């Protein structure tokens, strides 16, 4: 194929999120995952799953895998959107076309991840974050694949799909020009936890210097600290439905600002067309901001799918940095 | 929405 470059194809989910596939056990056993750079653990719904959410999912059968390596360590995987239960197990994970004995979680209780889990098409979540972000300290997949001379560089890359325009790819091992436009620009991680970097946040006249910015493929929206969100919805003609993170605006609202993130290396912007979600069925020419107030311990912005949809992103483990370039409209 | 780890 492409020398040392994998390429797990991505497919959009409801035009907001995206999924990719991978397998466990020496007998393949395919699973649709959410490729989450926002987490560092790999879990899959087990045949031992007894919760309703699993009814619709592809399940993992260890007894059918010559590679299965038991463990049984009870484990709870916690996310911002939910919680998933099960236990540790090790088997042959296959991403793209590379396999490797990998440790993961067999989930048997998905009640804490509802209604999200039953309303989605994915089976499990495959973390792509850092070792310190995981549970049961598991070295990342791309790291191991590198530490096992299976790939050239300890880094993966994302080119999110566009529903009826083009699919996408999760390239592992190396960077490919077919995916981007203009020059790449690297920003150093301020910590080896989430793929978190430091940038100045500037929307209208609101500005947050040295804000923590998490590049997260596992987040469907653009997260913004509460205070910032409130000041941001000021002289705008947006409608917040009381007690709902539902902000309605006229898609053509000429007051809608453009997010501006900057460092001494570059300037990344996100215009309304990138963070607006069409809501035509609710009302004609109507849109919702797909932005949300979320306060972390330290002022943080989660650059979710909206950002990554406009910006081709490189996640370098070896250089501990994030590459950012404009994505090609088409392939 | 969906916000992926604690």
């Amino acid at each position: 194929l492409g020398s040392s470059n994998d390429n797990i194809e991505l497919v959009d989910f409801q035009n907001i999120m995206f999924y990719g596939d991978a397998e466990v056990g020496d007998n393949q056993q395919p699973f649709t995952f959410i490729l989450d750079t926002g987490s560092a653990n790999l879990w899959v719904p087990s045949v031992k799953c007894t919760t309703a959410g699993c009814l619709t999912k592809h399940l993992y059968d260890s007894s059918k895998s010559r590679t299965y390596e038991k463990d049984g360590t009870k484990v709870e995987m916690n996310y911002v959107s939910g919680t998933v239960s099960g236990f540790f197990s090790k088997d042959l994970v296959t991403v793209g076309n590379l396999s490797l004995p990998y440790k993961f979680i067999e989930v048997i209780d998905t009640n804490g991840f509802e209604p999200t889990y039953t309303a989605s098409t994915f089976d499990g979540i495959l973390g792509l974050g850092w070792k310190d972000l995981s549970i049961g300290s598991v070295d990342p997949i791309v790291v191991e694949l590198k530490n096992q001379n299976k790939i050239e560089n300890a880094l993966f890359t994302f080119y999110l799909p566009v529903h009826d325009k083009h699919t996408g790819f999760l390239t592992i091992g190396g960077i490919e020009e077919r995916f981007y436009e203009g020059p790449l620009t690297y920003e150093k991680l301020n910590h080896d936890l989430y793929w978190q970097i430091t940038l100045d946040a500037h929307v209208g006249n609101i500005s947050l210097e040295k804000a923590n910015c998490i590049v997260d493929s596992g987040t469907s929206a653009i997260t913004v600290p509460t205070d910032f969100l409130n000041k941001m919805l000021q002289n705008l003609d947006v409608i917040k439905v009381p007690f709902l993170p539902f902000y309605v605006t006229l898609c053509n609202n000429s007051k809608l600002p453009t997010f501006e993130f900057t460092s001494e290396n570059g300037k990344y912007t996100l215009e309304p067309e990138y963070y607006l979600q069409h809501i035509e069925d609710v009302g004609p020419g109507l849109c919702m901001l797909n932005i949300i107030g979320l306060d972390f311990p330290v002022p943080t912005f989660i650059l979710g799918d909206p950002f990554m949809r406009k910006y081709f992103t490189v996640f370098d483990y070896d250089n501990h940095s994030v590459g950012i370039a404009l994505a090609k409209k088409n392939l | 929405x969906v916000v992926x780890a604690x």
